[PDB]
RNA sequence: GUGUUUUCCCCUUGGC
């Protein structure tokens, strides 16, 4: 189902997920 | 400095006003000479400040408005005097490099 | 003597501007035998008042009942007979402007007497003779003290 | 026939001052009492104040004229 | 020359700090670090005072 | 013409801190008193570091100024010790330091804690506060590291360093209810009550007493375990007194010298 | 690097005075007091136990610069009184009050336990 | 000169246990390099005794 | 774990009610 | 400070000297007010006021900038619930006197930062160094040792002064005297 | 989603899973000419009057504009921007650990702090800069007042029995190196 | 770097406390509770727990030798 | 030997803008490794303790310290000829704490007085009698500064707060509010002191100080204010924090409102333009109406919100007594803090299109509404919206831009002056001359 | 350093931690700064004041 | 800017109408009403933004770039064109080519 | 005749220097080029790149 | 008893 708010922890899941997957470098 | 109390009558007599700030007009001088091109010159370059002083030292203003003593006034005159030429810029003074 | 000016007074108002500071507050104050009017900060913290007390005010032009003018120094230590000493609200000051309604021709009939108590302004306003002992730039003392009536 | 201001200016003043102490540093005799200091800026400061520096100026006008003023001759300012 | 070695100059007798706040020091007055003070010099000629 | 008589009641005294008031009393005498316990009550802490081998993962300064901020229990030496500084011996002594030696080496696999429980005194009464709860710690051991050093503890003032002062925190108050004014809250209602205020849960603060004094003084002296929380006060009162009886003497020789 | 070692707030250097009265010339019966190695713990307790001599005129301490371990204490009293008389029973009295006080503090002490 | 450049401990006045090296002597004082603070102390040679 | 924990615990604790203040402690857009 | 608030220790004072709490809390980092209101760095104020709560509640502050979550007044809220002042004033004690300040202190946890300018790798002075090689003048910069510039602008300083003797010296007799 | 990529490495979903079932979508500044960017969802397409309802596109967290010094700014939404900027700049300057293998390091400059601190308030992007594991700085108990006025233009008063404590000590390694 | 011996604020040793405060949060005592739990009252002796970070740990796994 | 106390340097900031950016110095030897100067002093260099570092020259001849001492000296250059006003003012937070200071309600004990007058310099040692006697012994803040201000100084000055319908009325001479600085005989009779009376305005009290009597009294008077105030700033203390930033519910409440019609009106004076109803001011495009019309519109907004924000501050507000001392900041910052942030241009436009027909990809194309282009309608305390942040943002960009390119022209624009000006100076024949002695002026001015 | 683990890099003596992206020459670390250029391949119009030019179509 | 056909213009104020530029008025009004439109238009800049400076300053500058007679440019184009001298001008701009 | 620092010896000073020098792009439009439109934070920078980070120098 | 020496250009970064 939609994220009915309380959507804060789901968007820093989001994210967090990114930045495990993308290390900040990435980039380079 | 006296303590003037301008409420009681002055004993400041009109003409030594009308008269004291003829005789200062002299002892402020810029251009400094007897010539005409320089009595000329004197009387413009202390035109504004004579203006100002013979319309703030004025005989009415000083009995109706400051009360000035005798006393006072000698001492306001000296101090008028002794100020101006205080004010007089200085020979050697670098003042394009102040003006930049 | 050094009595310079005494009557009875009633506060007519407090703070008609509104309450400006927090530990001064603007007396309106009307005489009683005179009716000259009275415009006077006090130190409402350490000594309240409210409309419609009633006082005695006398102002002096020094504090000793012998009249000998003082120095303008604060000194303690002193037995000497002080007008203070009968007194609740004691405020010394300096004589800063007297206003009046002078013309050219005639003299005023009223003068306000302006008097700074090291920053406590009064104003009293009234029929000159009762004003005769200001002087601009002269020292002062309030000695106000309320009467319980 | 000197035209130029009587009173030192504060370049005359500060040369004059310099220039002397400099003098009474180098054990010039000094022209003042001593109460008894030891700087010879302060010395200077004290002579000018007796105008007893032994010092004339010479002030150039721009047409290369020249007039000499004593320094106690000349008004001094501060 | 003219401007970088004439007209400007490097100069003896100079020093550069960081400035902190001192109200205790007179408008007149600067406060300088004992090193600094100890590192330039003043050519004072002796006399018997 | 004289002075004013000084009257104290314990309200609370554990190990940790004791809480009094006093009464009468003037606010500069209490707040001296307040100060003095910060910084002029004597400890012994380690101020000296003879680094014979340091193989930790801290530089050997970080190591000596770590073992400089460990309590030592002085509640009594303290008051026997000379300063290093006044006494006449070429090096320490045990009439005016303690000599502290470590030595740890981790020859294991777990990561060995170095702690103040390795701190061996060469005096049963001057040892770190945790040997009389955890121990200190002062590194964190590899394997093969070691860290072998002796050091000398030395009786100072909380005012040379932080590390002779023997408080936690002195809490100081006084007038809890604002009779005085001294301080004028824009909002007298946002602020909480003072742990000593008189006050009911209906009124803000107390209303002003122009004739006031601050007259009772609260204290919470928490000690860091240097001294006794008690021998903390006892100690400020006598070095006070102590720096006044100096002054005064100092005083008495300029006075009769002119 | 160019910092003052800590001792220098309470250990006098070798000709250091601790105390040197210096008689004011500004009013009658004023001195100047300045201690050297001491602070405000010194000179607060001081001011505030000469405000309560009836005798003393004025009384005030002063720390000309923090970075400098130096107090001025400027005390006038009455002709019949020195400053010198004024600062010698200011430490006296005070003196007196800190050791009631200790005394008083070391009885409560042990009045709290079983007390 | 005979004591400079060697490790000498500060043996009396306020400094009393610092060790350091002796930069430079004198007759009346050392100048020793304090091996704690950054700084460098001179000091009556009386003071100090060779480590 | 326990933050994940406290986290959506703090959730469902954001579904009460009053927990802002009319007072415009913030403002956001809402425009057309 | 996070918020760039920057400045110099100008002072130290031992904790007797720093002003007070109830409890012995002195602050560590004293700044002055006027950092704030030409500044603007209100961030600065509420991370002060979270910082408090964090350090009180015993966990982690969100700053996390949009989030309407945390306003002021939620957190002024929480702060009033451990008993201080809801704004994160409080009642400090002057640590001179020990008379209570009249006006309350804005007092809490903030996370500074220590920059790399140290005072001590800036301090620099001359007196007779070493000098250039080309034309005779000082070397230039601390690391060697150099003397600063006494440079046009200043020149023009001291014309202004007309202060000739110093000029001279400046750029002649304290730089590069020769005959 | 949400809940599958909780339970990452777990269950060995990714972020990839997230691209790759259509969920997210690298937008690029050509591109996003064109999209219409919602900013959160319950703000932007819940059915207010409605400003489009033709977002094609919505903002993750609208904090992730900020870049890596930006980011460690709490509260930047309260600061004025200048002053954020400044910030960015010194948080290039911050003392810290640099590197945890800096005893192996011989580089020139390094300056490591010796209690370098976690922040009391933080970003929560600041969690991805891994700030909490090499911070620079100390969360220290500042007072907003001007007291003895040491700290007055732009200048703080620090406590020096802190200092004494190890308040902000740092220490500075240089290395000269010559073959 | 590793825990403070001191909290630089105020004076309370914190430097026992950190391997207790880790241990307290395994009990899982909440982040508060295990301060509440040691002993610090003021909130200056609380962020010298919560703030730290304790990197000596990872310095450690670094081999001098073995 | 070692330079020491009391020698003479000159001490500079290298920007060395005009002439009070080298004064000479007497030296003090301090402890620690900075320099450090009075904070009267920081205006004259432009200097503050951000971590400005200043360049100390130690002359090295008597000639020349003398020199220095005679033209350059710090008091020496108190009033400067570019303005002839002050350059040197009391500054910061000795600025606020005067201002609090000399209000009328301020009651100092003789254990405070006698403890403030230690620090003045210039105390004849005589303890004035004070402003009340029965109840307690209590002077009053005027006072005590009596004592400071040197000489018999006479001055007027209005507070800034001063209601310019007050000299209308009556009390004309007896303020309510106690505005109107009167200093008569070198006493301070009435008023609250702040910049405009100590700051460096001409016909400030430290400029009828320099003009009446020295450079050394008015030294002293600089000294005197600092070093007093900041020993009863230790009484009175002052400080700045989020409560000086809060403001009543109720205005908060004003403040929406009024945005809220703000934007009510932008959005109707938008669809007087789409409906091309709205038309063109004179001169302007319709574009450049609609442009000053939202303009006047958000402007009166961002001003009628800031006005309700400062009448909701109480005395006691931090940010007000920063402000009206003059010390730091200003309403418009009391505005931006708890009001609004308002308008952000960048090149004095409304944030542009730099999307096709958009500013952000959140917003519609042509959406000329006001947060869409700039308005900043939150507050600092409120936090931005991201939009709103990245649009503050664009904007505080033009400053730092502007700095930095300030920096390099204008520089380049005062070498070129002064070279063009360097060797014109007053001759002894009293005539303004250059090298070649053509003459400029026949009098220095006329 | 490619996919190794952190125990592996410690023992390397290097920094998990640490995030890569540089070169080493000569023992320094060089990062590469990324170059902003105009886009290739694609046609832009500017009006170029003061030049004969009203328009200009580059590519 | 076309000042003297605007002067010349029937109903235009010929006393006051005035051109905003020093350049224009020097032509159309001669060296000494460039002195004072010059003046006027510094010190417009200069005021404009609330502050204040000496007019001694202004009149200085404004008297130094007409002290010859046209519009002395305070460039090396305008002042090393005046004869002050060699040492003088290389100071400035054009170094070694006024060498 | 080449372009100048594009390789730039990696900031170690501290780790958010590390990372953002690492993630550093820089224009090569001229600096003393007075122009302020490149200097200027574009709208388009929204996501793309700090609104924030820029050195407050010449650059 | 012998004692102060000794590099530059260029680029980059940073400070007010
Ligand atoms: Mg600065
Ligand atoms: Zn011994
Ligand atoms: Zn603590």
């Amino acid at each position: 189902e939609i994220t009915p708010d309380l959507w804060q922890e789901a968007c820093w899941i989001v994210i967090s997920s990114y930045f495990d997957e993308k290390g900040l470098v990435r980039q380079q | 400095i006296f303590h003037i109390n301008p409420r009681l009558p002055s004993d400041l007599h009109p003409i030594k006003v009308v008269e004291g700030v003829k005789e200062l007009s002299k002892k402020l001088v810029i251009v400094n000479g007897d010539d005409p091109l320089s009595r000329q010159a004197q009387e413009n370059a202390t035109l504004l400040f004579n203006i100002h002083l013979r319309s703030t030292l004025c005989s009415r203003r000083m009995a109706e408005e400051f009360r000035l003593s005798g006393e006072a006034f000698d001492w306001l005159l000296g101090e008028i005097e002794s100020k101006f030429n205080q004010a007089i810029a200085h020979p050697g003074e670098m003042v394009g490099a102040l003006a930049a | 003597a050094g009595i310079l000016f005494e009557d009875i007074f009633d506060v007519k108002d407090i703070d008609p501007e509104g309450k400006k500071f927090d530990r001064v507050s603007r007396l309106h104050c009307e005489s009683e035998s005179f009716k000259m009017d009275l415009i006077l900060d006090v130190n409402i913290q350490i000594y309240p008042v409210d409309l419609g007390d009633k006082f005695r005010l006398v102002i002096a032009s020094t504090l000793y009942e012998d009249g000998t003018l003082d120095d303008g120094e604060y000194n303690p230590t002193d037995d000497r007979p002080s007008r203070a000493d009968q007194f609740e609200y004691v405020m010394y000051g300096k004589v800063y402007r007297i206003e009046g309604d002078e013309t050219s021709t005639e003299a005023a009939t009223r003068l306000s007497a302006y008097v700074s108590y090291g920053g406590l302004l009064m104003r009293l306003q009234g029929d000159a003779n009762n004003l005769h002992g200001f002087e601009v730039d002269s020292r002062v003392y309030l000695l106000m003290k309320k009467l319980a009536f | 026939k000197r035209i130029t201001t009587p009173y030192m200016t504060k370049y005359e003043r500060a040369r004059v001052l310099g220039t002397r102490a400099l003098q009474i540093a180098m054990c010039a005799p000094v022209m003042v009492e001593l109460e008894g200091e030891t700087d010879p800026l302060l010395i200077a400061m004290k002579e000018l104040k007796a105008r007893k520096i032994p010092i004339i100026i010479r002030r150039y006008l721009p047409d290369g004229s020249y007039e000499d003023w004593g320094v106690d001759e000349l008004i001094i300012s501060d | 020359r003219v401007r970088g070695n004439l007209m400007g100059k490097r100069v003896d007798f100079s020093a550069r700090t960081v400035i902190t706040p001192d109200p205790n020091l007179s408008i007149d007055q600067v406060g300088v670090p004992r090193s600094i003070a100890a590192n330039m010099t003043f050519a004072e000629i002796v006399t018997p005072f | 013409p004289y002075a004013n008589q000084p009257t104290v009641r314990i309200t609370e005294l554990t190990d940790e801190n004791v809480k009094f008031i006093i009464e009468n009393t003037d606010l500069a005498v209490a707040n001296s008193i307040r100060r003095v316990f910060i910084a002029e009550v004597p400890i012994i802490a380690i101020d000296w570091v003879q680094i014979d081998a340091n193989s930790s993962v801290l530089h050997d300064e970080f190591i000596a100024h770590r073992l400089g901020l460990i309590p030592l229990t002085s509640d009594d030496i303290v008051d026997k010790l000379q300063y290093s500084r006044d006494c006449t011996c070429e090096e320490f002594c045990p009439e005016c330091s303690v000599e502290f030696t470590l030595d740890v080496r981790c020859n294991e696999d777990q990561t060995r804690h170095v702690t103040s429980r390795d701190l061996i005194s060469n005096s049963p009464r001057v040892i770190p506060v945790t040997s009389r709860q955890d121990d200190i710690l002062i590194v964190k051991l590899r394997k093969g590291q070691e860290l072998r050093l002796r050091a000398y503890a030395k009786k100072g003032f909380g005012k040379e360093h932080a590390k002779w002062n023997p408080t936690a925190g002195v809490a100081f108050e006084y007038d809890p209810d604002n009779a005085l004014r001294h301080t004028v809250y824009p909002k007298p209602e946002e602020w909480p009550k003072s742990e000593y205020s008189e006050l009911d849960e209906d009124e803000s603060q107390a209303p002003y007493d122009p004739n006031g004094k601050p007259e009772r003084f609260y204290y919470n002296v928490e000690s860091c375990g240097s001294l006794r929380p008690e021998t903390i006060v006892l100690s400020a009162l006598s070095g006070l007194k102590k720096k006044l009886s100096d002054l005064q003497t100092q005083l008495s020789h300029e006075i009769q010298s002119d | 690097m160019n910092a003052p070692p800590a001792f220098e707030s309470f250990l006098l250097f070798e000709g250091e005075k601790k105390i040197t009265i210096n008689k004011d010339t500004k009013v009658p019966n004023a001195c100047l007091f300045t201690i050297n190695k001491e602070d405000h713990t010194l000179g607060n307790i001081i001011k505030s136990q000469l405000l309560k001599d009836p005798q003393v005129l004025f009384a005030g301490y002063k720390v000309p610069h923090p970075l400098e371990h130096k107090i001025i204490i400027r005390v006038q009293t009455t002709p019949d009184y020195s400053p010198q008389e004024a600062f010698t029973n200011a430490i006296t009295d005070l003196i007196s009050e800190l050791s009631l006080l200790e005394e008083r503090f070391r009885v409560a002490i042990k009045d709290k336990q079983e007390g | 000169n005979e004591l400079i450049g060697q490790t000498v401990r500060i043996s009396q006045g306020p400094y009393k246990g610092y060790i350091g090296v002796v930069k430079d002597a004198t007759e009346s004082t050392a100048r020793v390099e304090l091996h704690s603070t950054c700084q460098t102390i001179s000091v009556d040679r009386q003071r100090l005794t060779t480590v | 774990e326990w933050n994940i924990v406290e986290s959506e615990k703090a959730l469902v604790a954001e579904s009460h009610n009053m927990k802002n203040q009319q007072m415009d402690p913030f403002t956001r857009r809402q425009c057309k | 400070s996070r918020h760039g608030q920057k400045g110099t220790c100008g002072i130290q004072y031992r904790q007797e000297d720093m002003p007070f709490t109830c409890e012995g809390i002195t602050p560590d980092i004293i700044i002055n007010p006027h950092a704030i209101p030409s500044r603007m760095t209100i961030g600065h104020l509420i991370e002060c006021l979270q910082g408090k709560v964090s350090a009180n509640k015993g966990e982690i502050g969100d700053a996390t900038p949009f989030n309407d979550a945390v306003n002021v007044q939620k957190i002024s809220n929480l702060l009033s619930d451990y008993g201080y002042h809801l704004r994160g004033n409080e009642v400090l004690y002057n640590g001179f006197t020990g008379r209570k300040i009249t006006s309350q202190i804005f007092i809490g946890p903030t996370y500074y930062q220590r920059l790399k300018h140290m005072v001590d790798d800036k301090i620099h002075s001359r007196a007779r160094g070493p000098i250039q090689i080309l034309n005779r003048q000082p070397m230039e910069g601390r690391s060697r040792d150099g003397g600063l510039r006494f440079g046009e602008m200043e020149r023009d300083c001291q014309i202004a002064h007309g202060a000739a003797q110093f000029l001279r010296e400046r750029l002649f007799e304290a730089s590069d005297p020769y005959q | 989603h949400i809940d599958q990529l909780k339970e990452r490495e777990y269950n060995n979903y990714s972020w990839q899973d997230l691209v790759a079932s259509g969920v997210v979508e690298y937008i690029d500044t050509l591109e996003e000419e064109t999209v219409m960017l919602a900013m959160t969802p319950d703000d932007l397409q819940e059915k207010e009057v409605a400003y489009c309802s033709t977002y094609t596109h919505c903002e993750i967290h609208p904090s992730m504009i900020l870049g890596v010094c930006a980011s460690i700014i709490p509260f930047p939404d309260h600061n004025q921007s200048p002053r954020n900027t400044y910030q960015s700049a010194m948080g290039k300057q911050a003392m810290g650990v640099y590197i945890t293998n800096f005893h192996v390091r011989m580089d020139t400059l390094a300056h490591v702090l010796y209690y370098p601190q976690k922040p009391l308030v933080t970003t929560r992007s600041m969690e991805y800069l891994r700030f909490r594991e090499l911070p620079a700085g100390i969360n220290s108990i500042v007072a907003i007042a001007s007291y003895t006025g040491y700290n007055q233009e732009d200048s703080v008063i620090m406590n020096r029995s802190a200092v004494d404590r190890g308040f902000f000590r740092s220490v500075f390694y240089r290395s000269y190196k010559e073959q | 770097m590793i825990i403070p011996v001191r909290c630089f604020t105020c004076g309370k040793i914190v430097g026992n406390k950190w391997e207790a405060y880790l241990g307290l949060l395994q009990a899982e005592y909440t982040e508060g509770d295990a301060l509440d739990a040691l002993g610090l009252k003021r909130y200056c002796c609380r962020r010298m727990l919560l703030a730290h970070v304790d990197l000596i740990e990872k310095l450690l796994n670094y081999a001098p030798l073995e | 030997r070692h330079m020491c106390d009391g020698d003479i340097v000159i001490f500079n900031r290298q920007p060395t803008l005009h002439k009070m950016s080298m004064m000479g110095h007497r030296v003090r030897i301090l402890p620690w490794s900075t320099f450090r100067l009075n904070l009267s002093v920081t205006t004259p260099y432009n200097a503050d303790f951000d971590g400005d570092e200043m360049n100390l020259h130690l002359p090295q001849s008597l000639e020349t310290r003398a020199e220095i001492q005679e033209l350059a000296m710090v008091p020496r250059m108190i009033v400067t000829p570019q303005s002839n006003r002050p350059v040197m003012g009391i500054v910061q937070d000795t600025l606020t704490a005067v201002r609090k200071f000399t209000k009328r309600d301020v009651f100092l004990e003789r254990g405070e007085v006698m403890n403030l007058l230690m620090f003045l310099s210039t105390w004849d040692g005589k303890v004035p009698q004070p402003a009340i006697l029965k109840p307690r012994p209590l002077w009053t803040g005027k006072q005590i500064f009596s004592l400071i201000i040197p000489g018999h100084i006479n001055c007027i000055r209005t507070h800034s707060t001063h209601p310019d319908d007050e000299d209308s009325g009556p009390y004309k001479h007896i303020s309510p509010g106690d505005t109107k600085v009167v200093v008569e005989n070198g006493e301070l009779i009435m008023g609250i002191l702040c910049k405009k009376s100590l700051g460096t305005s001409a016909g400030s009290l430290v400029h009828i100080s320099y003009l009446e009597m020295g450079h050394d009294i008015t030294r002293l008077f600089y000294s005197n204010i600092q070093t007093v105030i900041n020993n009863w700033l230790l009484i009175e203390g002052h400080t700045i924090g989020i409560g000086d930033s809060i403001a009543d519910s109720k205005t908060y409440q004003d403040i929406q409102n009024t945005i809220k019609k703000a934007k009510q009106d932008v959005i109707e004076v938008i669809e007087k333009a789409h409906n091309n109803e709205l038309e063109p001011t004179p001169g302007n495009t319709l574009r450049q109406t609609f442009e000053n019309q939202v303009n006047r519109i958000l402007n009166d907004a961002r001003d009628k919100t800031g006005s309700s924000a400062q009448k909701s501050l109480s005395e006691y507000n931090n940010f007000k007594s920063m402000v009206v001392s003059g010390a730091k900041g200003s309403k418009i910052n009391i505005s931006q803090v708890i009001a609004v942030v308002g308008q952000q241009n960048v090149e004095g436009k409304r944030i542009p299109f730099g999307f096709k027909h958009r500013t952000l990809p959140h917003f519609i194309k042509d959406d000329y509404g006001p947060e869409s282009r700039g308005f900043v309608e939150n507050s600092y305390l409120a936090g931005l919206t991201p939009t709103e942040f990245f649009f503050h943002a664009m904007g505080g960009r033009e400053g730092l831009i502007d700095t930095a390119v300030k920096t390099a022209e204008t520089g380049y624009i005062q070498r070129r002056l002064i070279k063009s000006m360097e060797s014109v100076m007053v001759k002894y024949d009293a005539t303004v001359r250059n090298s070649i002695n053509q003459v400029v002026q026949l009098r220095y001015g006329e | 350093l490619n996919g190794l683990t952190d125990r592996d890099l410690c023992e390397l003596n290097e920094c998990p931690l640490d995030p890569g992206g540089y070169f080493i020459i000569n023992g320094s670390e060089k990062v590469l700064i990324a170059q902003e250029k105009m886009a290739t391949n694609t046609v832009y119009v500017f009006a170029k004041k003061d030049s004969k030019y009203a328009y200009t179509g580059e590519c | 800017v076309s000042l003297m056909r605007v002067l010349s213009e029937k109903d235009v104020d010929p006393v006051r109408t005035t051109s905003n530029d020093i350049v224009e008025i020097f032509t159309v009004l001669g060296i000494e009403a460039v002195r004072k439109a010059l003046e006027r238009e510094l010190y417009h800049v200069i005021s404009f933004d609330g502050s204040y400076v000496n007019y001694r300053h202004l009149a200085l500058l404004c008297d130094t770039m007409t002290c010859r007679g046209h519009l002395m440019a305070i460039t090396r184009h305008g002042v090393n064109r005046q004869d002050t001298g060699p040492l003088m001008k290389c100071s400035f701009e054009e170094t070694v080519d006024v060498l | 005749q080449a372009r100048a620092g594009v390789s730039q010896v990696l900031n170690r000073l501290t780790f958010a220097s590390t990372l953002s020098h690492l993630r550093r792009l820089n224009s090569p439009i001229g600096r003393d080029g007075k122009l302020a439109k490149p200097r200027q934070l574009h709208n388009t920078l929204w996501g793309m790149v700090c609104p924030a980070e820029t050195p407050e120098g010449h650059a």
